[PDB]
């Protein structure tokens, strides 16, 4: 696969899977912004694309992020439209793929070109939902790693109390109660302030969810 | 170059009365200039940081003559005025180290009062300009910055208020920007007063008089007056000045050059 | 309103010297603070008045100061400000107007953003992967909040959403009573009606009253600042 699609429809969690593996080693570096189009200059920016990913072309190792790529999804949008045809016939263009990686990341899966999604060009998606009960119980296990705990330890109060979220409003909320427990100075860490603070900001959460 | 010992100004000249009708804007730039000399411990006394400056800009008017005014009316040390001449030159970045190094003589000077003429030289960069906002972000973290002190005198005089960054960053060290109120019908009556130390005046002119007649005449037009003045009266020969001999001189320096401009 | 000078003094001095407590509690030091809302509070006036509570290295940097004319000094200007950062100790620095460079706009009539917000996202790169940056803390601070980068949503990243509720006039007689309490003033002094009298003005427009309090006071008579020169220096420049 050339290419993925990462939509969180409910708040996020994408950012800290590529910034997880991304932040680990990802091999290389390079960042598209979301907002290279709008070129108040004369509209050249084709050829700054073809000297960027030329560049890319030039690394034989190489993993493009393109985060929020919903504002491109809609003379506004002919040129958002040329940079779009500068994906279509850069990515489908005449160069060898066979090490080059690129990851697409967005917000909402319902303007996103249903004429871009057509596939061959984005071959992988993950659809990140509602609590299954079970990927945010591994990523509640994952994150209570680096935290201390104390004896008592509960956690389907915290999957079944905590809904609509992911690992990364899981992570705000559960360093959260974390940073409360450092607001208590103790010793030790009871899931007390885990139950509590995550209920109540997890709430808070659910309140600016928007 | 020998403008770092020209910015020395010895030999006093012009003095506080050629204020042009401002009797209460010389007040309000000179509390700051002046007032914090006679008594600089009592300020200190006071609990607050003495003030910093004004800013004076608009019409050009009778403009540079307060400068002298504040070289006579300080008979301590002179002070440091630096213009914007100096500022756009080739090979720029001489400023950075000639800003350093006045404000070191103003340091060896047991705090010299520093001036700064003509920021629209370098004014309204409207972001070839990197090497202008080296040398004016250089210029706010020297003068804006408290680096050498929040103290005596910080100005900018000019003839366009529109400076983008000074004017939206002085509010936070500097303060009252007050307009120039160029003298009229009022003021230009008083420059004769300071002109009449100047050759010989018989007691029949009258300044208002001939301070009446001659609109948008301030202190240059009118110190052309005076100077054309003496010098037909060399080309006449006369032993005392009086208006009724120069009055072609004045309605012509007015009116036969006030027809092309 | 202290709980947002209370709760920004603690966010910025906890993670300077509670390493200890970070290593026995397995907690991280607090990074993102967005302090955000509308003017008047003082942004950069209330971030001098914890900054001097901290009295560490403060090296001045705004949000469009990426904006220049020629190409490579955003990369200077960032990882120079990255290299001193990244070299000293652990310093506080404060910037302003963050939203006048990350801002997306849909119409694309006007904007830059393509080394503004290219060399942006390289400090978001230096945001992004570098782990150890537990070193010198950049608070960030926008006048407005309608358009925000989604992936802004981290605990390194801008968390602390302080809003600004339109502070009462109490509270500009507390941060104006910070930046009043140095002055050889008269015991005399309620902050009720000079505080009800300071209606819609700026922090450094109150300094501006104080200062304007501190002129006429050597014409006054008197060496000791009173009580009737604040509203004098109100109806005086406002």
């Amino acid at each position: 696969p050339k290419g993925c699609l990462l939509y969180g429809p409910p708040g996020t969690g994408k950012t800290l899977l590529a910034r997880a593996v991304a932040s680990q080693l990802d091999c290389n570096f390079l960042k598209v912004v979301s907002s290279s189009i709008v070129d108040k200059y004369i509209g050249e920016s084709a050829r700054l694309i073809r000297e960027m990913f030329n560049y890319a072309r030039d690394h034989q190792p190489c993993i493009i992020f393109m985060d929020e790529i919903d504002a491109i999804g809609g003379s506004a949008d002919r040129e958002i439209q040329r940079t779009l045809m500068e994906l279509l016939n850069q990515m489908d263009g005449f160069d060898t793929l066979h090490r080059v990686k690129m990851i697409m990341a967005t917000n909402r899966p319902d303007t996103l070109d249903p004429a871009l999604l057509r596939p061959g060009r984005l071959d992988r998606k993950i659809h990140i939902d509602l609590p299954n009960e079970q990927a945010r119980l591994d990523i509640l296990k994952i994150h209570a790693g680096p935290i201390t705990k104390h004896g008592e330890i509960d956690y389907e109060a915290i999957v079944k109390l905590s809904d609509g979220f992911n690992g990364a409003d899981l992570r705000n909320v559960c360093t959260e109660a974390g940073m409360f427990a450092i607001r208590a100075d103790h010793d030790f860490v009871v899931q007390e302030d885990f139950m509590k603070a995550v209920r109540k900001v997890a709430d808070s959460k659910k309140l600016e969810s928007k | 170059p020998t403008v770092t010992m020209m910015q020395v100004e010895e030999k006093p000249d012009v003095t506080y009365s050629d204020v042009g009708g401002c009797k209460e804007q010389i007040e309000k730039l000179r509390e700051v200039v002046e007032t914090p000399l006679l008594h600089p411990e009592r300020f200190v006394n006071l609990g607050i940081e003495p003030p910093k400056g004004v800013l004076l800009f608009g019409p050009p008017g009778t403009g540079k003559t307060l400068c002298a005014r504040a070289v006579a009316n300080r008979t301590d040390a002179c002070f440091i005025r630096v213009i914007g001449s100096e500022l756009v030159q080739k090979y720029v970045g001489e400023g950075a180290r000639m800003v350093r190094e006045l404000f070191e003589m103003a340091r060896t000077k047991k705090a010299c009062l520093i001036f700064f003429d003509e920021i629209d030289a370098i004014g309204g960069a409207r972001f070839g300009d990197n090497e202008v906002q080296r040398t004016m972000l250089e210029l706010i973290n020297q003068l804006d910055g408290f680096d050498p002190r929040g103290n005596i005198k910080v100005l900018m005089a000019t003839n366009r208020p529109d400076t983008l960054d000074p004017a939206l960053m002085r509010p936070g060290r500097l303060d009252r920007k007050i307009e120039f109120s160029l003298p009229d019908l009022e003021g230009r009556t008083h420059i004769f007063k300071i002109h009449a130390r100047s050759m010989s005046v018989e007691r029949d002119i009258r300044f208002e008089l001939l301070a009446r007649l001659c609109p948008n005449s301030t202190g240059a037009e009118i110190r052309s007056v005076c100077t054309e003045a003496g010098m037909f009266a060399i080309r006449a020969r006369r032993k005392i000045a009086t208006e009724k001999d120069f009055l072609e001189a004045v309605n012509k320096v007015i009116k036969s050059y006030a027809k092309f401009s | 309103l202290d709980k947002q000078i209370q709760e920004l003094v603690e966010a910025i001095v906890l993670p300077m010297n509670h390493k200890e407590k970070f290593e026995n509690l397995g907690i991280q030091p607090p990074k993102g603070v967005l302090m955000y809302g509308p003017p008047g509070t003082g942004k950069t006036l209330l971030a001098r008045a914890c900054a001097a509570q901290t009295k560490a290295t403060f090296l001045k940097l705004a949000g469009p100061q990426l904006v220049q004319m020629f190409i490579g000094d955003g990369a200077k200007l960032v990882r120079d400000a990255f290299a001193l950062a990244k070299e000293k100790a652990p310093s506080i620095i404060f910037i302003d107007e963050l939203d006048a460079i990350g801002t997306k706009r849909f119409d694309s009539e006007k904007a830059g953003d393509r080394e503004v917000q290219r060399t942006m996202l390289e400090l978001l790169n230096q945001l992004d992967g570098f782990q150890p940056n537990t070193q010198v803390k950049v608070i960030a601070a926008t006048n407005r909040v309608d358009i925000l980068d989604p992936a802004l949503l981290r605990s390194g990243r801008l968390d602390r959403k302080i809003e600004f509720p339109m502070p009462n006039e109490e509270a500009r007689a507390r941060i104006m009573q910070i930046h009043s309490r140095k002055m050889n003033v008269s015991p005399d002094v309620n902050y009720e009606e000079l505080a009800r009298c300071t209606d819609d003005f700026n922090g450094a427009q109150c300094k501006a009253v104080c200062v304007e309090a501190g002129m006429i006071a050597l014409r006054r008579g008197a060496t000791e600042l009173t009580h009737e020169d604040y509203m004098e220096g109100i109806l005086e420049v406002q």
